[PDB]
């Protein structure tokens, strides 16, 4: 068997609708809240009728 | 990441005298512009928000 | 319609450390993987004419 | 309780208009809850940490928006 | 059975080095700070200047 | 609430003796009092960290002597 | 019957969770059907060839759809 660890993270600003953030401390780690569609970088958009 | 649980730090630019407060409006944002007077008259007299 | 997205996560240090029967905890095997090789067969067929 | 601290604002009651006031309010607020949003400035305060809440009134860590009522509570005119 | 245990991926947990198994951790390494970059400026060509 | 993060432990009931069952148990405790105080090894669990309780019994910040009581409870053998 | 050969499973039911059982159930099946498609694992089995079945349930081989349903029916759960 193998084993690996990696982890993921979201950039800080990610989502920058935000004036500031909460908490102060905030988990980089993707989640419905902060990564769900609201990540700015990165815009999808389904093509149809191929 | 060598070590588990890296962190990033981010500096907002927050204006108001507060740098923490409730909605404290950000400095630089891509979005969202500069208040037009701050600086300005904004200084000098508070403005009725409007609704 | 963004109503059931598709992700990949990971496993969580605490579930992966202790896997498969690990510090007394039971019933979470890890997945495996095989491999198959099933075999064909052809055959030879003739043909044939005259003068 | 916060677990954590809570920061202690005492704010001094002042005359602002003509028998009128700023209430001298003493509250003490969790200091997750202060770290994440605190108002003050101008609030004529003097802040101190503890372990234990040192005020009656308390806003532990979850209000937010009833604490987000209270910070700007400081500035409020009364008769 | 001496277990390593993880953060409890809150955000609070990793940055105090808060663990559920043995091991407290120093903190959260470091990866870098990331600010917030300057909007830019339109300049005045489009309206005349006269110091 | 926790505020923080709860880990869930979920106990599989085992036949332990003639015509007695050791209760398997699924419980959700705030991470720093699980990680402060926690006694569970052998006890057939499987235990996964989340950001808000995935079970129905709930242990916050403040239990201690609360949850010393429900984290060594896991060996009570019921008939 | 298949003429070729019968793989004959035998599976052991066991007490899956509180007042629960996944049946056990003695099959067999032609030898090309098992091989073709056998889902057992982690069953608690033991298997053996032999020129004719051994055991009461009789896969020949066309039954198929009746045997991938059987397969995986050795994981019922009942109470």
């Amino acid at each position: 068997g193998f084993k690996t660890r990696y982890g993921i993270g979201i950039n800080p600003f990610a989502e920058s609708a935000a004036q500031a953030p909460a908490s102060r401390i905030q988990s980089g780690m993707p989640s419905i809240l902060n990564s769900l569609g609201k990540n700015a970088y990165f815009r999808r958009v389904y093509v149809k009728g191929i | 990441m060598n070590s588990p649980t890296g962190q990033v730090f981010a500096l907002r630019a927050v204006y108001g005298k507060d740098p923490v407060a409730a909605g404290a409006k950000e400095a630089f944002h891509p979005m969202y512009g500069p208040d037009a007077m701050f600086s300005g008259q904004g200084a000098a007299k508070k403005f009725p928000a409007l609704a | 319609a963004g109503a059931l997205v598709e992700i990949a996560e990971g496993m969580a240090t605490s579930i992966a450390e202790l896997q498969e029967g690990f510090n007394g905890s039971t019933d979470n095997p890890w997945n495996e993987m095989g491999f198959r090789i099933d075999k064909q067969v052809i055959e030879a067929k003739s043909r044939q004419l005259k003068a | 309780a916060s677990a954590r601290g809570y920061v202690n604002i005492k704010t001094f009651e002042q005359k602002l208009d003509g028998n009128k006031k700023i209430e001298g309010k003493e509250v003490s607020v969790a200091f997750p809850l202060y770290s994440d949003v605190h108002k003050i400035s101008g609030a004529h305060y003097q802040t101190f940490p503890s372990e234990k809440a040192a005020y009656s009134t308390v806003y532990e860590e979850n209000q937010r928006t009833e604490w987000i009522a209270a910070n700007e509570d400081l500035w409020k005119v009364t008769g | 059975a001496e277990i390593g245990g993880d953060h409890g991926y809150n955000a609070t947990n990793i940055a105090a080095g808060q663990t559920s198994g043995a091991v407290t951790q120093i903190g959260p390494a470091v990866m870098g700070m990331v600010r917030r970059a300057i909007p830019n400026l339109i300049a005045f060509d489009i309206c005349g200047v006269q110091p």
